[PDB]
């Protein structure tokens, strides 16, 4: 069967200090350039997306993340990095050491994304060979989406001021978590916004009128736990549009269509490729998952 | 018997050049390790006096 | 040359070269005079002939 | 005349599933001397010789397609055909017992109906291989009407390239590969890739380079476009080859559709009629190697591309706009 291992030649020795936070970090994925065992230093960080001096976009760096081939550190010896390699579709001992600490178990669910808590504590930077390492982060998909959600929600918000607490917060059960966010190009991440701008206003053309009728006949008495959006207050449109009569075929010509855009959101709402675990070990922080790219 | 005897021709001679391939990889790298500490004349010659 | 740089290693390769034949042709003429073949095949018997 | 029957003894035996790995427990660490094609590392000498390396030759992976079996209305599929073609079956009722219905990208440009200029090459061969175009539609008698509510995408399900027909005069045998490389029948030894007309392949990664990754992995999507020619309903199927992950390529196939999308759309001013809306769906026909170079041909001319090691993985279509 197939050999996969990648050990990157070096021209520095390193030194004791960053040694030490790469002996820290022993089993972690990061992306590299080109499939094969001999290697530069110069592709195996994502800081060639993600620089220093160039003000960094997250959408475009994960843009970036679902074209690169991924990889696991074996050993880190003091000349030599020894990586091994994720393939489809090939099961795999991964292990995290990620430092924005969550919890996983059996049968759960993963996605790799850009660092985008803190930037300094996910990256170490090598003065001895003078480019720096970025490490990505792998996250639980419910968390995986839900930052990207208020990524985007943020940068619709700091157009509109052309303050913090609502646009740069991440909520969780239990936590809330702070998005980095100093020095952001927009630009690549409104492409995505400007495609969003052209789905949602034909998912408004498109709008069911038995289903406006339904909640005018909600949310009014009928209280609900998930209904609490609307605060008891109908909103001022929802009355303007039910004015017609229904009738069920020309709702059935609407819910197809309906449904056939809500298939398109897929693509404006992707995360990166998709890690599927269905064994973890809770005291030995290793897992085993087979590598999807979606 | 002579598609066989034609194509092990082929897998030797494709596997004659990854040894030989690699003697060069010797004689490259042994060649740039004293080019790395080889300074030039006018910077080394007025130190060896 | 297999070297430790991060460039792409090199396959094996071959060329497959065709050369031609170029032809060339040559003339010359030799005149034989009648007068001179007519007696090639004649009778001799005096010391003229 | 048992020696023409043991060779089939031989070949058969040989050309087998692996077995399964069971190993009884009273024989001892038998089991592990059984793992020979998980060794992956082998030791090289001075001289290696295929003597040394016939045993690293001998554990191979193990590789096999799915072939499909159609037999098509000889009116339909064209007898000649370049033999890697990509296929389509559309489907609309089961009538009969199996009689099936076979779209090459060729005969898909002439049920279309488009303008010459779209695809200025094989509007010339796909007018040879069949007449002015009613030679088909008349087994679809629905294509004014699919092409308006927009149905058209839901009934085709992408196949794969062609491995053989087998040609008769009313009735055409074809044999298509689904999962994988299928094995060519006539040539021994040999693996079928894909063939693409040059004229509908649409190529996405180019660049002056003015740095992208490599990877292993470089995905021929199709797509098939509803549009309006001629105030008519018709439709428009090109390729696209690009490795970028499907979250970018949809944002790189609306721009490449940026023209068509607003000349459609200056209609619905006047009417706004919601089948209309739904315009393009974007499948995934399977993978090609990274770096392996399309070789252009050519025949009677037509340029046709052709693709090594094209392995096949159809998807769903989803509707991009």
């Amino acid at each position: 069967a197939l050999d996969k291992s990648i050990v990157v030649n070096l021209t520095s020795r390193l030194f004791a200090d960053e040694l030490a936070a790469l002996q820290s970090k022993i089993g972690s994925v990061l992306p590299l350039g080109d499939c094969h065992r001999l290697q530069n230093i110069q592709a195996l960080g994502l800081g060639c997306v993600c620089s220093r001096e160039t003000s960094p976009d997250y959408i475009q760096i994960m843009q970036y993340l679902s074209k690169c081939t991924l990889a696991v550190l074996e050993e880190v010896r003091p000349d030599s990095l020894r990586l091994t390699r994720m393939d489809p579709s090939d099961n795999l001992q991964i292990k995290n050491v990620y430092a924005p600490f969550f919890q996983w178990d059996s049968n759960t669910q993963l996605a790799v994304l850009p660092p985008l808590f803190s930037r300094k504590d996910s990256t170490i930077v090598l003065e001895s060979n003078g480019f720096d390492i970025v490490f990505p982060m792998v996250v639980p998909q419910q968390l995986g989406h839900a930052i990207l959600q208020q990524l985007l929600v943020y940068h619709i918000y700091s157009k509109i001021s052309a303050l913090d607490l609502y646009t740069t917060n991440v909520s969780f059960m239990g936590r809330t978590y702070r998005l980095d966010v100093d020095n952001t190009d927009p630009r690549t991440a409104l492409r995505v916004l400007d495609d969003l701008s052209m789905y949602l206003c034909i998912l408004s053309a498109l709008v069911p009128r038995g289903c406006l009728r339904l909640l005018t006949a909600l949310v009014r008495h009928d209280r609900h736990p998930l209904t609490e959006v609307f605060e008891g207050v109908v909103p001022d449109e929802v009355t303007r549009i039910d004015l017609d009569q229904l009738s069920v075929p020309d709702d059935i010509t609407r819910m197809r269509v309906m449904f056939s855009y809500l298939q398109s959101l897929s693509s404006i709402f992707n995360l990166g490729p998709r890690l599927h675990v269905y064994a973890y070990s809770a005291e030995t922080l290793a897992a085993s998952c087979w590598y999807s790219p979606r | 018997f002579t598609e066989y005897a034609g194509a092990i021709k082929t897998i030797t001679s494709a596997l004659q050049f990854g040894m030989d391939a690699l003697e060069r990889g010797l004689v490259d790298t042994v060649l740039a390790v004293k080019l790395r500490h080889a300074p030039p004349v006018f910077i080394l010659k007025t130190l060896g006096d | 040359i297999a070297h430790g740089d991060g460039r792409r290693p090199n396959k094996q390769r071959q060329y497959i070269v065709m050369k031609a034949c170029n032809k060339h042709h040559i003339g010359a003429e030799i005149e034989l005079a009648a007068a001179d073949i007519e007696l090639l095949f004649a009778e001799k018997e005096t010391p003229l002939d | 005349q048992a020696e023409n029957a043991a060779r089939l003894g031989r070949q058969v035996l040989g050309l087998l599933p692996p077995p399964t790995h069971r190993v009884s427990l009273t024989r001892g660490p038998e089991f592990a001397r059984g793992v020979r094609d998980l060794l992956s590392k082998y030791a090289a000498s001075t001289r290696p010789t295929v003597g040394s390396l016939h045993e690293a030759l001998r554990q191979a992976p193990f590789r096999q397609p799915t072939y499909g079996d159609f037999l098509v209305y000889s009116q339909t599929f064209s007898p000649q055909e370049p033999l890697g073609t990509f296929l389509f079956s559309f489907k609309q009722e089961d009538n009969g017992s199996s009689m099936d219905m076979l779209l090459t990208p060729t005969s898909l440009f002439m049920l279309s109906g488009m303008e010459a200029a779209k695809a200025p090459q094989t509007h010339k061969v796909a007018g040879v291989w069949y007449g002015s175009g009613s030679g088909l539609a008349d087994f679809i008698p629905n294509l004014s009407e699919l092409m308006d509510t927009g149905e058209f995408h839901t009934l085709l399900t992408p196949v794969g390239p062609m491995v053989q027909s087998v040609h008769s005069t009313f009735v055409t045998k074809v044999t298509s590969a689904m999962k994988g490389v299928g094995l060519a029948r006539d040539e021994p030894r040999a693996h079928v890739g894909l063939t693409l007309p040059c004229d509908m392949l649409v190529d996405l990664d180019e660049s002056c380079p003015m740095r992208e990754p490599a990877g292993l992995n470089v995905t021929i999507y199709a797509s098939l476009v509803y549009l309006r020619v001629n105030q008519r309903p018709s439709m428009a199927l090109t390729f696209f080859q690009s490795g970028k992950g499907f979250a970018e390529v949809v944002a790189m196939i609306k721009d490449h559709f940026t023209d068509v999308i607003r000349t459609k759309y200056i209609q619905l001013r006047h009417e706004l009629y919601i089948n209309r809306l739904v315009f393009g769906a974007v499948c995934t026909l399977g993978t090609v190697p990274f770096d392996s170079h399309p070789v252009h041909q050519s025949l009677n001319s037509l340029p046709v591309l052709v693709f090594a090691n094209f392995e096949a993985a159809c998807g769903p279509w989803t509707v991009f706009l």
